[PDB]
RNA sequence: AGAGUGUAGCUUAAAAGCACCCAACUUACACUUAGGAGAUUCAAUUGACGCUCUGA
RNA sequence: ACCUCGGAGCAGAACCCAACCUCCGAGCAGUACAUGCUAAGACUUCACCAGUCAAAGCGAACCUUUGAUCCA
């Protein structure tokens, strides 16, 4: 099945947002745009937040 | 004073006064269908069996200004009216025609193969730098 | 569902208003008139509305579209139904505002 | 790799083959009309 | 019910049931060339237009083609796609043999017909020229539909034409500032000697265009007339305007249109030393101004609407405060 | 001997558009892209050089 | 067995509807991570709740099936 994660910036930023990938897949990392920033960022998976 | 009795309103009657001001309306529907009418003067090429032709055309169906390697003064300086050079040669006469007419901005709206077609970006090579750009400014709303 | 056509022809309407809704594409767009992501049909413009039927030419991307239309016989030409908008008022005026 | 006097040989000769196989279907035609 | 077709229904005639034996669109740009022609055509159905609308010279022709195809290097050059073409004698040629029709259909695209004659047309027979010398170096030329600013134009432009009377006039159809319809000449030269032009009748003396700023873009044309027989004719904006209608009128059964040059002119400094030396007055500056949005009629209920509803129809954005 | 007479294959086209051929992509066809070849029968609307038909 | 939603019958021609009923599938999957932010004007499952479309603008790049409140 899929999960919801919480894909942290890693631009030193409070900002998070919420993706979904598979349970047997990789920890997810990703280009994601930070509003405070305001530029293109990497960001990285945290934690699961559920089971979907 | 007689001479500063200016109406309130005026009235430019050009035709090409809103879409050179860019604010002239452009038609933006038509999605479904091919190709777009989001226009003011589009360049059209009609490439039959023996004579490749070039237009440039209004969005009212007005044809403005037309280049056709039908026409004596044009066929009588190259070997073949169905060839890239022909294709070069009638881009380089349309664009100075449109230089001479005032359309610098133009609209080309050619299929996947036409793009792809070797004589077509010769075309386009031309009419870009003999000065015409083939995209039209965005409407100022 | 409710859906089908929302404003008949001849019927003034103002830019944004939804035209006619749609599952397929019973009307296709004519001139200042939009499509929404769900076909629904949206007027660019303010104006009236006409509805007319034109030759219809599928973009090229269309492949099943253009599969149809190269096993159609040479004479043949396909038409739809398509809704425009005839603008009403003017891109704008030019109005005096000072007298330097 | 190749050279300008042979690739000016090459596109003469698909001219001539050109005309010639055209001739060919000329004469061919005439003959099933006839 | 059914109403029968008011006319030949499409695909009708070529409606037939031998389907396999009937050639087909074998390809996308014949039916796109069926299309447009079938676009063309009228109908009788309701369309998108209704809402929205000698013999020696050709042997000759014939012989030049056969000896530049008999030439191997244009044959060579055009294989090898990298001959080209001689501009300025194509333009020449152009000009002699299928120019005036060009510039006819550049004219009625401008509006300079209908505007000019309330839609009579003809041909500009002669390729006159007309060029305004920038510094003393070049001079920048006026073809059909140029676009030539009030600087470049401050002074007097040189005309050539090879032909043999003449009458040259210059209006601005589109830079009157009081009455829509009127337009303002600019200068006429009338009873042309020939070629020569120093010497014709300076009626109405030159002036510079004059578009206001923010005015849009004025289109000047410079009409070119056959004259048979001189006739005596006749800094003000009352006495430069005038319509070329009537004043065609007036001398139609003498002179005939042979000559067209046309420019466009934007704003420019040359425009404000134009209005203040001269003209002794206060340019006019004029801004585009567009419709006001539209809104629905406000409820007193915005049901479902957000909180910007009520800035869709307030006035001012300074707090207010009432009684208080 | 007489009639119809006549633009490259077709054109109530006026030197054009469709047709036509190869080269590459196709098993192949087709598409597309590159190229190729083409005519108003001879003299002043008329007469005579060629084709079809009607006879021997 | 069903109870919500969606697609088809089932309504021949705006909408609405043959509830009950017949068949199918969804509590999603894939994709992207601007698949963002804002905002005229509209639609709407006949109320409300809810649910849709969207010009212009700003910013990046250059989409195809459900569940409120409270409470944690
Ligand atoms: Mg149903
Ligand atoms: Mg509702």
């Amino acid at each position: 099945k899929n999960i919801l994660v919480r894909m942290v910036s890693e631009a030193g930023t409070g900002f998070c947002f919420n993706t979904k990938r598979n349970r047997l897949r990789e920890k997810l990392t990703l280009l994601h745009y930070d509003p405070v920033v305001k530029q293109r960022v990497l960001f990285v998976e945290k934690k699961k937040i559920r089971s979907l | 004073v007689e001479n500063e009795a200016v109406a309130p309103e005026f009235t430019n009657r050009n035709p090409r006064n809103l879409e050179l001001l860019s604010v002239a309306r452009k038609e933006r529907g038509w999605r479904t269908v091919f190709p777009s009418r989001e226009f003011w003067h589009r360049l059209r090429v009609i490439r039959t069996q023996h004579h490749v032709e070039a237009l440039v055309e209004h969005q009212n169906g007005k044809v403005v200004v037309s280049a056709s390697t039908r026409e004596w003064a044009i066929k009588k300086h190259l070997y073949s009216t169905r060839n890239v050079v022909a294709c070069e040669s009638i881009g380089r006469v349309l664009a100075q025609r449109c230089l001479e007419a005032g359309i610098n901005f133009m609209v080309y709206q050619p299929t996947p193969w036409e793009a792809a077609s070797d004589s077509m970006k010769r075309l386009q090579s031309a009419m870009t730098e003999g000065g015409v750009v083939l995209r039209e400014p965005q409407r100022i709303y | 569902r409710r859906q089908g056509i929302k404003k008949m022809e001849g019927h003034y309407v103002h830019a944004g208003n939804i035209i006619a809704t749609q599952r397929h594409f019973r009307w296709h767009p004519g001139a200042h008139v939009g499509v929404g992501k769900n076909k629904c049909l949206y007027a660019l413009e303010e104006g009236i509305v006409r509805y007319t039927k034109e030759v219809y030419v599928p973009h090229p991307r269309n492949t099943e579209a253009v599969d149809l239309i190269t096993r159609l016989p040479k004479g043949a030409v396909l038409y739809k139904t398509f809704v425009h908008v005839v603008p009403a008022k003017p891109e704008g005026t030019f109005k005096l505002v000072a007298m330097l | 790799e190749l050279t300008f006097e042979e690739t000016e040989r090459r596109a003469l000769l698909l001219k001539k083959w050109s005309l010639y196989k055209q001739q060919e279907r000329k004469m061919e035609r005439d003959t099933i009309r006839a | 019910r059914r109403t029968p077709p008011l006319g030949p229904m499409p695909n009708s005639d070529i409606d037939l049931s031998n389907l396999e034996r009937l050639e087909k669109y074998r390809s996308f740009d014949r039916y796109r060339r069926r299309a447009e022609q079938e676009a063309q055509a009228p109908h009788w159905w309701r369309t998108y237009r209704e809402y929205f609308g000698r013999t020696q010279q050709l042997l000759e022709r014939k012989q030049a083609i056969q000896e530049l195809r008999a030439n191997v290097e244009e044959e060579r050059a055009a294989r090898l796609r990298t001959a080209s073409v001689p501009l300025d004698a194509v333009r020449a040629e152009w000009e002699r043999t299928c120019g005036p029709y060009h510039k006819q259909r550049l004219a009625e695209y401008y509006g300079l017909y209908r505007d000019l004659f309330h839609g009579a047309t003809f041909v500009p027979r002669v390729p006159l020229h007309v060029a305004y010398a920038v510094g003393e170096d070049d001079l920048m030329p006026v073809y059909c539909g140029n676009e030539v600013t009030p600087t470049e134009a401050a002074q007097a432009p040189e005309v050539t034409y090879e032909a043999e009377l003449w009458t040259l006039l210059l209006t601005s159809l589109d830079g009157h500032l009081l009455e829509p319809d009127a337009e303002y000449l600019h200068w006429l030269l009338t009873n042309i000697p020939g070629n020569r032009v120093a010497e014709g009748q300076v009626t109405c003396p030159y002036l510079p265009p004059f578009p206001a700023r923010g005015s849009g873009i004025h289109r000047l044309a410079f009409l070119l007339f056959k004259q048979d027989q001189p006739i005596d004719f006749s800094y003000q904006l009352a006495q430069r305007t005038f319509r070329t209608f009537d004043f065609y009128k007036k001398h139609q059964e003498t002179m005939t249109p042979a000559g067209l040059s046309f420019f466009q002119c934007r704003w420019d400094d040359s425009v404000t030393y134009i209005f203040h030396q001269l003209l002794d007055m206060r340019e006019p500056v004029f801004e585009f101004v567009r419709p006001p949005p539209y809104h629905p009629k406000q409820k007193r209920f915005p049901h479902r609407q957000p909180l910007r509803y009520l800035d869709r129809y307030r006035d001012s954005h300074e707090p207010t405060y009432g009684i208080y």
